[PDB]
RNA sequence: UUGACCUCAAAUCAGGUAGGAGUACCCGCUGAACUUAAGCAUAUCAAUAAGCGGAGGAAAAGAAACCAACCGGGAUUGCCUUAGUAACGGCGAGUGAAGCGGCAAAAGCUCAAAUUUGAAAUCUGGUACCUUCGGUGCCCGAGUUGUAAUUUGGAGAGGGCAACUUUGGGGCCGUUCCUUGUCUAUGUUCCUUGGAACAGGACGUCAUAGAGGGUGAGAAUCCCGUGUGGCGAGGAGUGCGGUUCUUUGUAAAGUGCCUUCGAAGAGUCGAGUUGUUUGGGAAUGCAGCUCUAAGUGGGUGGUAAAUUCCAUCUAAAGCUAAAUAUUGGCGAGAGACCGAUAGCGAACAAGUACAGUGAUGGAAAGAUGAAAAGAACUUUGAAAAGAGAGUGAAAAAGUACGUGAAAUUGUUGAAAGGGAAGGGCAUUUGAUCAGACA
RNA sequence: GUCGAAUUUGGGUAUAGGGGCGAAAGACUAAUCGAACCAUCUAGUAGCUGGUUCCUGCCGAAGUUUCCCUCAGGAUAGCAG
RNA sequence: CGUGGAGGUCAGUGACGAAGCCUAGACCGUAAGGUCGGGUCGAACGGCCUCUAGUGCAGAUCUUGGUGGUAGUAGCAAAUAUUCAAAUGAGAACUUUGAAGACUGAAGUGGGGAAAGGUUCCACGUCAACAGCAGUUGGACGUGGGUUAGUCGAUCCUAAGA
RNA sequence: CUAUCUAGCGAAACCACAGCCAAGGGAACGGGCUUGGCAGAAUCAGCGGGGAAAGAAGACCCUGUUGAGCUUGACUCUAGU
RNA sequence: AAACUUUCAACAACGGAUCUCUUGGUUCUCGCAUCGAUGAAGAACGCAGCGAAAUGCGAUACGUAAUGUGAAUUGCAGAAUUCCGUGAAUCAUCGAAUCUUUGAACGCACAUUGCGCCCCUUGGUAUUCCAGGGGGCAUGCCUGUUUGAGCGUCAUUU
């Protein structure tokens, strides 16, 4: 358990801080798992999800889809693939809503500080 | 202490085909002309308003309190009474239930773990964390939230990283002798409590 | 009225300027909540007493 | 509203009470509170142990007279007997008092006898720089019974 | 004529300071009545509310003009007690402290009154340079109607005699304290149900981590955290640990004996009287007016007075951390608390909408779904909509949206009804149903 | 009724609650007047009026004595558990 | 007996349907109540030993909210008054235009202002609500446009007074 | 001009449950209770017998150890003088 | 016999109880000491590509600078050069700025966007009139500076 006294288990208070945590801290709360080939690569289990990523779904009934991206839904919670969408029934395409932690990351997209997070983590990058 | 009196509201008194309650005054809102401070009032004041210098702690006298636990102690022996309290405790060797003082220095949860598994704890643990339950009422948002049995107690002479060992495991409290609380030899006064001494803490027991 | 001083004028106007309804484009956006626009006022119906 | 046979109750909940009421609920935080109070005192105040050198004294009236009890300070006179003046025994530890007298020598040398003691069993570490560092005993009261 | 001095002016003169806010807690002033007394004025409520002035992070109090009466104690504050006691009181209703004792925290001091008189030794300001919370040089200025050293009653000062002992001020780096950043385990394997697995079963792993939240349903092991640790960053600061540069000095301080002294607060203390207040009682404090001291004096010693003693302090000037308070403010951790008529009035564009000339008064109002997938298209219609269709796990979820009670309403089905209806015991008839045979 | 004046009337201005203003009715002082309105003291007191929320089991009264500024109330004895 | 919450326990019930709600269907209890079926529903909840209380409603001219009978009822009757046609429109007693009949009778139902409102002005669009019948009309609703000063007011002056 | 009938629009008071009598007894004037008279759907315009109809916790009267405005050689004080 | 009234049921109304929710409230505890003439608290009016509000801000106006992060914002549009980078962002942090008209509110007023004075500067042929730009002028009190007043009063002239 918590032995802090400056953690919280209040249960009020830890709802309070998600939904009005400010865009910083949901990039980190928007962290997807490397796939198992990633991980045993990088020597890192997961990384917040950046946008030009690839993914692929492993939870609910996308699972198995994948795709790269689009853009990260930061305000929803949510991220969304591009090639993850709802053909409607005036055959107007519109995004479906994913959520990283039911995501696996297939392949990174590296920066100079996205390297470096890897390697802030403790961790190879091939 | 100063809700449902937030308002200026006064009795329209008889005479207006309308109770005697006081009422808010003035107009345009409706708020204004409804029983005020009344304890059946919508947004009156309630009955006899609870209060911070209510007792809340209670006195026991000291020899009395130890007279408690003494017997509650007592009842850790006599496996009816374990086993009434829950407690599988069928497939234990003995009670009371002695070990060695090395278990004091076990420094690791698996360790530990398997340590209480060899000694009989095993049904009793599984019996825990097979138990977990969501609480059924509002104390479910009150940081009530779950629920479970308990399980073994762990009692030793010195903590060498047994308290740190077992303290992640689910339904197991540890103990030095020097205290034993009655909270946990009797839990929900109700008596035996399964009791794992070190042979350490078993001596200095008398 | 019609002959007002300018600090008059001047609550007339940002009074005008609050008299349009809900602008729709807000009832779209994510977790939007107001619907209509409860503050709107007319002329006769309640007065600004100033 | 007099009945039955009952003793005469004298309570003076007449004035508003309810407003001056004061319910301990800090007891265990102010305790806690005090204990790292004197923790953190212990640390900037060196070696030093937490309170200083107190004297025997007899205890007023006729009822406390027959027990002996902690005094203020030294009394220039017991401090001057020790072989010190009063303003190097305060930065000793030892507490002076000016105002208590010496009308009883049998406890006038009790103090005597016990800033000897205290003198005998402390270290005064020189105003250089070196601080050899000695391992603060926190009372003076349980080194120095009474 | 010229130059001072005293006192009083003026500058958009050079530099500063005050106001207002808040006010939970704190220091003062002012000040009720409802109420209680079974009526009522003294009393009580209450030295309370409202009104006024003033501070702080605490305020105030504080190194005894104290307590005591003992073998005496020894600043203040607070807690436990003293004690519902001594005492006050139409001695009625009611009120009501203190000394001792235990504990928390502890801490001590500085002026006035002294001839530096072989040297105003002191200080604001301006100005130039400097190592700038400051230093130094110089000039105006202050100040002898007294600015420094020295001394504060515990003392202490001037002489004379005799010996030892003891230092100051900078830099700089740590630690301390403050603000922060980053990183740090373990399954998303199989089967079943499901729209969704976070459910049940199987088989594992981590655990100094099985607090918590998130994710399409009860998730330690999906995510963020949690636990244990690691690595940084920016500060403040003289607390102290190290270091290191200057020796402050022909400086400062402590101690023993001899001797001479020993300055010590005035319209005050005190007294009368009046009013108020206190448990304070021939008067507890406070204030007005009149009277007004002394220096082996003065104050107190809880029954007025005269005499004689005794004990105990040293007023009329001053500073001071802690233990103490806190329905305010900033930041945190919580609960056998309330759960949208509850809980703050406000879970919402709530002190809002609205009322009132104004002071002020002041609501109602949370929930589609995992996801808008918020109904393409066809048909009827002027339209709103209807009927199809479509989406969805479900429209028995359609922005009137979770569940959707009751009063009350429509339809359909059944039954009864000569100025109410409803009810009790009993049985006919109709409808409906349990159990039990074997 | 009166209608050229002790006339009607706008605006500005003064007077404020035991106070104002009154050719005087206790009138008027913002639908409020034999003491306005607002908040607070205040949940003022009430021997008086109204209400007081589940079941069953056993026992089961009093309206009388005495005192009370007592007579719609208390104390006291009695009856009751 | 029944409610909210708390300790213990039955390794209790549940998305293969918890709770709730409905039901002249069933069963247990003298009763407070308990139990089951079916329907509806969608995420939690119960038994037992103990703890605890903001713990049980028919009343209080009770509080807040909702709803009836009354009842398609009282009523929509002051200010003399309307009528024919055409246009428009899904739709015309009520809008537009033409015609007729009237009215206010300059002490105006006329033409402008002060106080007060504050955009009601004007145009275009336009009928869900509103104008106690209607509505194509409007002081409504939507979207826009419009208020030009050396000489007109303020501003300056003084009045009671502040 | 209403009422009245129609189209549109559409409230309120009030409401234990309700609504035919005579007698009786009864809280001494019953819609209900006892005994009789009687009694047939559903209704429209009127109406003022009854509903001890409605409208306000009776203004009168008494009680209350409840007030307030006013007066006075009531008690007790007080600005002023 | 209907209609009508009434009772029960089913389905549909009305209405929003109930159950289950909870970024709110309440109460306790711990830590801390920071408003303002260096213009506070409060007020008014403004500010977005498309805003009435709420929140934020001040004509540099849902923000400018700086620092950390390291790719968003998102209702629509948008820029596109912002993606191995002095660099996205309704981000975090915040040390530098801006900060209208006001307010103890300070040139005087204020039911007025009313009315003066001084200084520097620019334009109009301008020390004097007008206009634009910038900087100023409240009150009490303290220390000091400077110009003073009084037969209050000392001296010094010839
Ligand atoms: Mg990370
Ligand atoms: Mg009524
Ligand atoms: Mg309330
Ligand atoms: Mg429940
Ligand atoms: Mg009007
Ligand atoms: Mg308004
Ligand atoms: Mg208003
Ligand atoms: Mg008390
Ligand atoms: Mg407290
Ligand atoms: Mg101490
Ligand atoms: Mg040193
Ligand atoms: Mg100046
Ligand atoms: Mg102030
Ligand atoms: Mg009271
Ligand atoms: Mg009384
Ligand atoms: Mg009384
Ligand atoms: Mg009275
Ligand atoms: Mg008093
Ligand atoms: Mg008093
Ligand atoms: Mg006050
Ligand atoms: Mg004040
Ligand atoms: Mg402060
Ligand atoms: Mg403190
Ligand atoms: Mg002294
Ligand atoms: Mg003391
Ligand atoms: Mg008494
Ligand atoms: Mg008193
Ligand atoms: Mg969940
Ligand atoms: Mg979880
Ligand atoms: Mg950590
Ligand atoms: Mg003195
Ligand atoms: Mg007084
Ligand atoms: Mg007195
Ligand atoms: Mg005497
Ligand atoms: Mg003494
Ligand atoms: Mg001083
Ligand atoms: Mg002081
Ligand atoms: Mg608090
Ligand atoms: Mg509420
Ligand atoms: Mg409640
Ligand atoms: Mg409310
Ligand atoms: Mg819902
Ligand atoms: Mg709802
Ligand atoms: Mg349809
Ligand atoms: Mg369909
Ligand atoms: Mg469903
Ligand atoms: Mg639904
Ligand atoms: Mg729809
Ligand atoms: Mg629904
Ligand atoms: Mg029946
Ligand atoms: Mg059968
Ligand atoms: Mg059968
Ligand atoms: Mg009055
Ligand atoms: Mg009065
Ligand atoms: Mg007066
Ligand atoms: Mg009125
Ligand atoms: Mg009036
Ligand atoms: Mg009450
Ligand atoms: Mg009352
Ligand atoms: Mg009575
Ligand atoms: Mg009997
Ligand atoms: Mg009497
Ligand atoms: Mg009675
Ligand atoms: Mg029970
Ligand atoms: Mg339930
Ligand atoms: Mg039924
Ligand atoms: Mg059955
Ligand atoms: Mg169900
Ligand atoms: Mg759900
Ligand atoms: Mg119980
Ligand atoms: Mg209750
Ligand atoms: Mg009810
Ligand atoms: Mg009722
Ligand atoms: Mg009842
Ligand atoms: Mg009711
Ligand atoms: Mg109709
Ligand atoms: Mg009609
Ligand atoms: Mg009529
Ligand atoms: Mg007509
Ligand atoms: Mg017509
Ligand atoms: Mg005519
Ligand atoms: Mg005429
Ligand atoms: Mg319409
Ligand atoms: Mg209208
Ligand atoms: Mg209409
Ligand atoms: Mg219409
Ligand atoms: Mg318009
Ligand atoms: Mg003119
Ligand atoms: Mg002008
Ligand atoms: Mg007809
Ligand atoms: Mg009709
Ligand atoms: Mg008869
Ligand atoms: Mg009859
Ligand atoms: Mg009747
Ligand atoms: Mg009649
Ligand atoms: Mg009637
Ligand atoms: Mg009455
Ligand atoms: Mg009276
Ligand atoms: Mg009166
Ligand atoms: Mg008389
Ligand atoms: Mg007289
Ligand atoms: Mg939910
Ligand atoms: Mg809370
Ligand atoms: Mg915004
Ligand atoms: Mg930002
Ligand atoms: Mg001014
Ligand atoms: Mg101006
Ligand atoms: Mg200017
Ligand atoms: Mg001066």
């Amino acid at each position: 358990a918590k032995q802090s006294l400056d953690v919280s288990s209040d249960r009020r208070k830890a709802r309070k801080a998600y939904f009005t945590a400010p865009s910083s801290q949901r990039r980190v709360l928007l962290s997807a798992p490397l796939s198992k080939e990633l991980r045993a690569q990088y020597g890192i289990k997961a990384l917040p999800i950046r946008r030009d990523d690839e993914v692929l779904v492993v939870r609910g009934s996308k699972k198995g889809q994948e795709g790269k991206i689009s853009s990260v839904y930061r305000l929803k919670f949510a991220v969304q693939v591009d090639k993850v969408t709802k053909e409607k029934v005036n055959g107007a395409s519109v995004p479906i809503n994913l959520h990283p932690s039911k995501l696996v990351i297939t392949k990174l997209h590296l920066d100079k500080d996205r390297k470096a997070l890897i390697q802030r983590k403790g961790g190879k990058l091939e | 202490e100063k809700a449902g009196h937030q308002t200026s509201a006064e009795s329209w008194g008889t005479g207006r085909a309308v109770a005697r309650i006081p009422r808010v005054g003035g107009g345009g809102t409706g708020r204004s002309g409804q029983g005020a401070f009344g304890n059946m009032c919508r947004g009156g004041r309630m009955f006899a308003p609870t209060k911070t210098w209510r007792k809340w702690n209670v006195k026991v006298n000291h020899n009395e309190k130890r007279y408690a636990t003494a017997s509650a102690i007592a009842a850790t022996a006599v496996a009816s009474l374990v086993l009434a309290r829950g407690h599988r405790v069928e497939k234990i060797p003995e009670i009371p239930l002695v070990v060695s003082t090395d278990l004091e220095s076990i420094q690791k949860t698996k360790e530990a773990v398997a340590a209480l598994k060899a000694v009989g704890a095993h049904s009793d643990l599984l019996k825990v964390l097979k138990s977990k339950k969501l609480r059924a009422g509002k104390g479910k948002y009150r940081n009530r939230r779950w629920t479970q049995r308990r399980g073994p107690l762990v009692v030793y002479a010195e903590d060498n990283g047994i308290v740190k060992a077992l303290r992640n495991v689910p339904g197991v409290e540890t103990a030095n002798v020097a205290s034993l609380n009655l909270l946990q030899l009797a839990p929900g006064a109700h008596l035996g409590r399964f009791v794992i001494w070190t042979e350490a803490a078993f001596t200095k027991l008398d | 009225a019609a002959q007002k001083s300018f600090r008059i004028k001047q609550k007339m106007a940002k009074a005008k300027k609050q008299n349009r309804p809900l602008p729709q484009w807000i009832r779209l956006r994510t977790n939007n909540t107001i619907r209509y626009n409860a503050k709107r006022r007319n002329w006769r119906r309640t007065k600004m007493n100033i | 509203a007099i009945s039955k046979n009952l003793p005469i109750l004298k309570n003076h909940f007449r004035k508003h009470w309810q407003e001056r009421v004061k319910v301990h609920f800090d007891q265990a935080g102010k305790k806690v509170s005090r204990r790292n109070a004197r923790a953190t005192r212990a640390a900037k105040i060196a070696p030093r142990p937490l309170d200083l050198l107190r004297p025997v004294v007899r205890a007023p009236t006729v009822k406390y007279n027959r027990k002996v009890r902690a005094g203020r300070g030294f009394t220039l006179a017991e401090v001057k007997a020790a072989g010190l003046t009063a303003a190097y025994a305060r930065t000793i530890g030892i507490a002076v008092d000016h105002r208590r007298q010496n009308r009883n020598q049998e406890i006038f040398d009790a103090n005597v006898q016990r800033l000897k003691e205290y003198q005998s069993k402390i270290i005064v570490f020189p105003r250089n720089g070196k601080a050899p560092e000695a391992e603060q005993v926190l009372s003076a009261a349980a080194t120095f019974p009474i």
